[PDB]
């Protein structure tokens, strides 16, 4: 019916990390401050070149 | 696959089927090219095209060996930024691949082993190459990734509240605190440490958190 | 409602009655750490308070807890042994 | 004189500079005739150059090279059932493989290692032949030829220094075997030196449990008999004498638990010594102190073996760890399944002292999970403090979801189908789903079955089951038994213990019958209902709506939830009607599933599988006829077709079914005869006793990659469903089924294949001593 | 199917079958299960028509010549083992010196039986079963045992003269190192690729020579385990180590005159300057003693488990574990007589003594042979 060329296709995919999650940092009062970046969750937020996601392809 | 042929025509058949989308048969060229010519000039780029083709043909451990190969074969190379990105991009796709997303089912509560390994590579990209052709891309991963690993540990730390393990509530969300300074899963964990304190009669310690609740409400 | 059968709930990281007799106010954290080791909870941002809090719930028979927090100072010398029993 | 250029012809994956650095004289270096010869063996020292001819045109070098690199392939021609990758592991050890060089001198040397591969097995009647077959530009395919004659096999054991125990009894006590008779057929008996060394320690423990505390083995010497077969073994032991466990001397850091330690050392002074029993009791301390929190109790026993009275005294030196080791725990293997599914499945809490058994308790809950492959972990002590252990539960999950068996009836007779599928906690979310049903041009049926098994923290098992069978038995219309049967079943799961668990629910069933078959026994239920139907013409219609309390209880001490080996399984299931039901009756049911390992390597397990059930009426009624017990086909007896165990009813001579189906579905109508005709379809009794007698057996021909996934079991499946209140006056010319000797006997083999959609169980089985009235299917297709 | 996949090694059973002299038996009498298909260092003795035949299960006889009727018969399977009439399990061969029949046991309970009746002259438990025949000479029951020990025992009661350590193989790397007496030295071979001379008088190593390496990291044959029995031509030992190294060497120091490391050798005699041997391929060769140079050879018997090569009825008699007899030429390797008198196989050596040729076959056991 709908299949007309014997596909192996029309299947799932991914988008999620192109919808990058905004994060709300510390606002805690003084003296009540915790070393909340003690984990590895501190990246150099750097925007060197290329697109994001599926626009960014190569050979 | 391809017999002992001119190395370019195997690559030409590869560059055909790379651009045909026939990674079913591009990998039939690119491996057979690397079968007898891995020492050729583009044969390192064949491995880079293998990582390209393994990903589009969903061959992630075969990509991972090839990415690890290019770590060893070319530890001095311009396309290590590609190799560093595609390792985490594998570890993106290796971590979760279920079709439940159309049903809206969360997979951040699913195991982030490669998502932690992508948190190495995407961050080792923006560390090791903060300028590269994938650095705008990899930063978008880590911003999404940081709350994703948080919502993992949030869904863990939710259960001790459901278990009533208030000792295991606090140290998990303190784990969420010290790891994640900013994630909303930790921001939603911000009321919960206050609660377990009150269940452990640390109301005075809770009201200090309640000011942090008050400070980090917005 | 009242269901007499319920498997128990417990949470350790506490101190026994022998353990509080090992130490006293004036000990350091370290003097306590040779006697009591490490807690599984300290203060999040404040002083050196070492939290040793028992929890136990059998099921439909109330709850059992011993909250024993050991407030050392900023120097780590002990300033408070906060014995807190159940409610 | 001085090299001006190096003419290096022939490279083959060796770079020019990679060989040039191995050369001593390079592009301007002084070259003598020694620098000719120095360059020859240094390029030979690359290990990749078959021939090196360093010459020079006056002074500028010319190196004529022949190339060892890439071996193009390796053919293991006629290897044996012995693994050739393990033979390639002998090749991978020897610096040669595909993509690598091959010197043609090391052929027999690796072949010696190929023979010392077999010599490590115990084979030396074997000859290996590596054929170096040249392939393009230098390359070589390595055809390897394998002529393995026989191996060596365990023949005899000679134990010297033994004085108390016969050698041949120990040959049975050891796994070193020396007979496979025709008068006692057993497993085979080949050689391995690993089997000996453990069976020495078999004998060591054997003397240790006796009290031979001056026992040792001096040496042993297995015969290198001139056959390459004969294993005769001199076993030189020092037996010693018997010593007696006469004093326990526990000591060290007893952690205030020494009284509890004395419970672990409740001994007899003067009993014959058993250090194997001591080996338990040291771990009993580690089980004592582990659940006390001390995951690392340094227990050091010391047998102070007093030879003056031929006794043993037992020093024990104890040093516990720390209590509050359990900081937190980790889980792995929930990449597609829920973490809270895994987080619920434990009993040791994060931030406590160790309950060592609670780890094993929750691992048994992961063993009683069912949707798992492995239950593994890693109790990693996070160092720096003796209070930080992270127990990293790396588990592995098995398949999920399973479709039913369908057969025929589609695209020859309209759009009609037999369906059914499972979801297996709905991909491990926490929603136990298996949904079936069938719309035909004979009936219409659907069934949803949904449960959140842990809907609350006390294992609240959110049971909701709805059914709607628009069953019409469509010959053409309402002529032969329509029954629109529909209603619900809402249940809930109750914990009684950690293996004892209760079941309860309520049952709504509403049925809409019309034009039922002229079976007197079917009417005998309606006569027990007080209704007086036509024993003649099929015209009767019946609307019922029963309200029925359901109940049950289970005992679950059984290892794996998908592939267990030891324990037993109890499941009580029953139903009683409440006032308001259109029929007052009862029906109880009980099934057993015992896993008894025949040998505790667990390749042989007794599977005791039985069925019990009795149900009758309340207040002059009967338990309804659809609640009579059926079997055959799959259910517990294979070798039959379905609904073939039970009593059989008799059609009454009727005339029309409100439509006489013309020479089809004839049940003593006008088109049929006019007489009482008994239908051999098993209409089932009020009592059920049918058994499945199954025997786990391993397969010696399947790779255990998935021989673990399959489950082979033989059976004689048999039993009797019979009606204790069946009549012999209405059924005088028919069988009376108050006999429980209505014994339908069959026998055959179970053939499981665990597909990605779960187990595909098949069965060839034949009845031999079967009671009559059975429809038999020999090879059957089950799920 | 799995039984139908393993191959075998080919043989050369019997080309050029000649009977140009007729072969026959002195007598054929078969004392029965004993030597057996079971591997046995046990081997009979023959003296003065008192044909000392025996059985490893316990029965010990003496037979009469020309008929094989029993001169006497006893058993040593009396109270042995763990259930009182076990098999005797004899390791070392039948040794008769004086009125004592000495046989080494796999129980390591060595014996001496009175040659008139078979009554026990003495019996003694030794350390380790006998890898050799119990060499009873000079009062010393010289036994190279399984535990790499030299045990000399008294031949009058069994008083162990010494238990001296020898070449110790790792496993029971087989091959009899017979403790032989030569120039007052206890000359014994070795399962470690060595030969040696020890003191006959006390068990003190005169020398031990590296006659190089054996099984273990250079594995030598375990279908052909080397007879490390030394055969000295008075000043020159001609002995095999346990890789088939025939060697001319000193007796006093072991210093090599020539050697034949050539691979495992099955059976052999040093017959003057004509070393007749059962070679590697179960085949026949004549070596000399000035070098191990092939004087003549025969490869008509390949992979036929031959017995020891003896010269009887004028020709080289070699029986086999196929039950055949073969009178090989004392010259270049031709059959002179061929006699399949047994079907059970000859596992024991042809005792070409007392005018006869005595074997104990495997189950067709005592046939005694002439031409």
């Amino acid at each position: 019916c709908s299949s007309d060329s014997r596909y192996k296709r029309q299947v799932s995919g991914d988008e999620a990390y192109l919808e990058a999650a905004p994060l709300a940092e510390l606002h805690a009062p003084a003296g009540m401050i915790l070393p909340v970046t003690s984990g590895d969750y501190a990246i150099p937020v750097t925007n060197g070149s290329g697109a994001v996601g599926k626009a960014l392809d190569i050979r | 696959e391809v017999p002992d042929n001119p190395p370019n025509e195997i690559y030409a058949t590869a560059q055909q089927k790379l651009q045909d989308g026939n990674w079913r048969q591009a990998i039939t060229q690119l491996e057979a090219l690397d079968n007898r010519y891995p020492f050729g000039p583009y044969s390192q780029q064949v491995q880079l095209d293998l990582i390209y083709a393994y990903y589009k043909n969903a061959d992630l451990p075969l990509a991972q060996a090839a990415i690890d190969r290019f770590i060893r074969l070319n530890p001095t190379h311009p396309n290590i930024d590609y190799v560093m990105y595609m390792r985490g991009l594998t570890n993106m796709a290796l971590d979760d691949s279920a079709l439940q997303g159309f049903f809206g089912v969360d997979r951040s509560d699913r195991d982030p082993q490669h998502a932690r390994a992508a948190f190495s590579d995407f961050s080792k990209l923006v560390r090791g190459y903060p300028n590269s052709q994938y650095t705008t891309d990899a930063t978008k991963r880590l911003v999404f990734l940081k709350d994703r690993l948080a919502k993992y540990e949030y869904s863990v730390a939710e259960y001790y509240t459901e278990r009533g393990a208030w000792v295991a509530v606090v140290n998990r969300v303190e784990g969420m605190l010290r790891d994640y300074p900013d994630t909303q899963a930790t921001r939603d964990a911000l009321p919960l440490m206050e609660n377990a304190y009150r269940q452990m009669q640390m109301n005075a310690q809770a009201e200090k958190v309640a000011k942090i609740i008050a400070a980090n409400s917005s | 409602e009242r269901v007499v059968y319920r498997p128990d709930i417990n949470q350790g990281n506490y101190l026994t009655a022998n353990d509080v007799s090992k130490i006293r106010v004036g000990m350091t954290q370290q003097q306590v750490a040779y006697a009591l080791g490490t807690p599984l909870m300290s203060d999040p941002f404040g002083t050196n308070t070492w939290f040793y809090v028992f929890r136990q719930q059998p099921g439909h028979e109330g709850v059992t807890q011993q909250t024993l927090t050991l407030t050392f100072n900023s120097s780590g010398v002990l300033t408070n042994i906060d014995n807190k029993p159940a409610l | 004189f001085v090299v001006k250029d190096i003419h290096f012809e022939g490279l083959q994956r060796v770079a020019v500079g990679a060989a040039l650095l191995s050369m001593p004289v390079r592009t301007g270096d002084t070259v003598n005739d020694e620098d000719i010869s120095n360059t020859i063996r240094a390029l030979f020292a690359t290990g990749n150059f078959e021939d090196v001819r360093v010459l020079r045109d006056g002074d500028t070098l010319l190196v004529q090279v022949k190339e060892r690199p890439t071996i193009a392939s390796i053919t293991f021609s006629g290897n044996k059932s012995v693994k050739d990758d393990m033979l390639k592991q002998n090749l991978e050890a020897s610096g040669v493989r595909v993509g690598e060089s091959l010197d043609r001198t090391t052929i027999a040397d690796i072949e010696k290692g190929l023979e010392d591969f077999y010599y490590s097995v115990g084979k030396y009647s074997a000859s290996v032949k590596a054929v170096v077959t040249p392939l393009p530009r230098n390359r070589v395919d390595l055809k390897l030829v394998f002529q393995e004659g026989v191996s060596a096999e365990i023949q005899q054991i000679n134990i010297v220094g033994n004085h108390a125990f016969t050698t041949d009894e120990l040959i049975s006590h050891f796994q070193l075997r020396d007979e496979v008779p025709w008068w006692n057929v057993v497993g085979d008996r080949k050689y391995q030196k690993q089997k000996l060394a453990g069976d020495l320690e078999t004998l060591r423990s054997y003397y240790l449990d006796r009290g031979y505390a001056r026992f040792n083995i001096d040496s042993t010497q297995v015969s290198l008999t001139p056959d390459k077969k004969g294993i005769y073994v001199t076993v030189n032991i020092t037996e010693g004498d018997q010593y007696k466990l006469s004093g326990v001397e526990v000591s060290g850091n007893l952690a205030g638990h020494s009284a509890e330690i004395e419970q672990l050392t409740k001994i007899e002074p003067g009993e014959l010594y058993n250090g194997t029993k001591v080996t338990k009791m040291e771990d009993d301390i580690k089980k004592l102190l582990g659940r006390y929190g001390y995951a690392y109790p340094r227990v050091q026993s010391m047998p102070e073996i007093n030879d003056a009275d031929k006794t043993v005294k037992l020093r024990v030196n104890v040093d516990a760890g720390n209590r509050f080791y359990v900081r937190k725990i980790r889980f792995e293997g929930n990449d597609t399944s829920k973490d809270a599914v895994l987080r619920r499945e434990m009993r040791q809490m994060e931030g406590a002292w160790l309950g060592s058994d609670l780890v094993d308790q929750g691992k048994e809950r992961l063993n009683r999970l069912g949707f798992f492959e492995t239950v593994d972990t890693d109790t990693q002590r996070v160092p720096g403090s003796p209070d930080q252990v992270d127990v990293v539960y790396k588990v592995k999950e098995r398949n999920t979801g399973s479709f039913n068996f369908g057969i025929g009836y589609g695209t020859e007779s309209g759009v009609s189908f037999q369906a059914g599928v499972q979801q297996d906690n709905w991909l491990g979310t926490g929603y136990a789903v298996g949904i079936n049903g069938t719309k035909n041009d004979y009936q219409t049926y659907a069934e949803l079955s949904v449960t959140n098994p842990y809907f609350t923290v006390d294992g609240v098992s959110l049971g909701g089951r709805l059914f709607y069978n628009d069953f019409q038995a469509d010959d053409a219309d309402l002529s032969d038994y329509t029954n629109k049967s529909y209603g619900t079943d809402v249940t809930l799961g109750f914990p009684i213990n950690e293996y004892n668990s209760l079941r309860a629910g309520l049952g709504y069933v509403h049925n809409s019958l019309s034009n039922m078959q002229p079976q007197v026994a079917m009417w005998r239920y309606l006569y027990s209902m007080g209704e007086h139907p036509s024993t003649s013409d099929q015209d009767n219609s019946f609307k019922t709506d029963d309200f029925t309390f359901n109940y049950g209880w289970t005992y679950n001490k059984l290892d794996r939830g998908y592939f267990p080996t030891d324990g037993s399984r109890v499941n009580l299931t029953g139903k009683v009607t409440i006032p308001g039901s259109d029929n007052e009756y009862y029906k109880v049911t009980l099934d057993t599933a015992t896993y008894v390992p025949i040998d505790d390597d667990h390749k042989w397990v007794v599977l005791g599988r039985t069925r019990w059930g009795y149900g009758d009426g309340l207040g002059g009624k009967e338990m309804p006829f659809y609640e009579n017990f059926y079997a055959g086909g799959s259910s517990t007896v294979r070798g039959f077709q379905s609904n073939t165990i039970g009593p059989k009813a008799v059609y009454f001579p009727h005339q029309a079914s409100n439509y006489d189906p013309d020479y089809d579905y004839e049940c003593a109508t006008q088109d049929g005869a006019k007489d009482l005709c008994k239908s051999d379809d098993a209409v089932g009794g009020n009592a059920m006793a049918v058994a499945s007698l199954e025997f786990i057996t391993p397969t010696p021909f399947i790779s255990d990659k998935y021989a673990n996934s399959v489950r082979t079991s033989f059976f004689w499946d048999m039993g009797t469903v019979w009606d204790t209140n069946w009549d012999s006056s209405q059924y005088s010319g028919y069988p009376d089924y108050s006999d429980p000797s209505n014994i339908r006997m069959s026998a055959g083999i179970a053939l499981q294949w665990m597909s990605p959609l779960g187990p595909l169980v098949f069965s060839y089985a034949q009845p031999f001593k079967k009671y009559d009235g059975d429809k038999a299917e020999q090879f059957q297709f089950n799920i | 199917l799995f039984n139908s996949e393993e191959d075998v090694v080919k043989m050369s059973p019997l080309p050029t079958v000649e009977n140009q002299f007729t072969p026959t038996t002195a007598w054929s009498t078969s004392v029965g299960s004993g030597i057996g298909n079971f591997y046995s260092n046990l081997h009979p003795a023959l003296a003065d028509n008192v044909v000392y035949a025996a059985d490893r299960a316990g029965l010990v006889k003496a037979l009469n010549a020309d008929d094989g009727k029993e001169i006497w018969s006893v058993s040593l399977a009396e109270k042995d083992g763990w259930f009182s009439k076990e098999p005797a399990l004899l390791s070392g061969g039948v040794t008769v010196s004086g009125g004592h029949v000495y046989i080494g046991s796999e129980k390591a309970q060595v014996y001496a039986l009175n040659t008139s009746d078979g009554t026990v002259a003495w019996q003694t438990k030794v350390a380790g079963e006998a890898l050799s025949r119990p060499v009873v000479s000079d009062g010393l029951v010289l036994i190279h045992t399984s535990n790499g020990q030299l045990q000399a025992l008294n031949e009058a009661d069994g008083a162990v003269k010494w238990t001296v350590n020898l070449d110790m193989p790792s496993l029971s790397l087989r091959g009899e190192s017979a403790p032989t007496t030569a120039f007052g030295a206890a000359v014994v071979g070795g399962d470690n690729g060595r030969v040696s001379a020890v003191l006959m008088e006390q068990g003190q190593m005169i020398w031990q020579q590296r006659i190089s390496q054996a099984t273990g990291s250079t594995e030598i044959d375990r279908l052909s385990d080397v007879d490390t029995t030394p055969v000295v031509v008075n000043g020159v030992v001609f002995a095999l180590a346990y890789n088939g190294n025939l060697t001319a060497l000193d007796l006093r120091s072991g210093q090599i005159m020539w050697k034949r490391e050539l691979g495992s050798v099955n059976d052999f005699i040093v017959d003057g300057n004509r070393i007749y041997l059962v070679d590697q391929n179960d085949r026949v060769m004549a070596l000399t003693i000035d070098g191990g140079v092939t004087l003549w050879t025969q490869s008509d018997l390949l992979h036929r488990l031959l017995t020891s090569p003896v010269l009887y009825n004028g020709n080289l008699v070699v029986g086999d574990s196929e039950g055949y007899l073969h009178w090989i030429n004392v010259e270049d390797g031709r059959f002179v007589a061929q006699q399949k008198v047994d079907s059970s196989g000859f596992q024991t050596e042809p005792v070409a003594a007392d005018g006869k040729l005595l074997i104990q076959a495997k189950d067709g056991t005592v046939y005694s042979i002439t031409r």
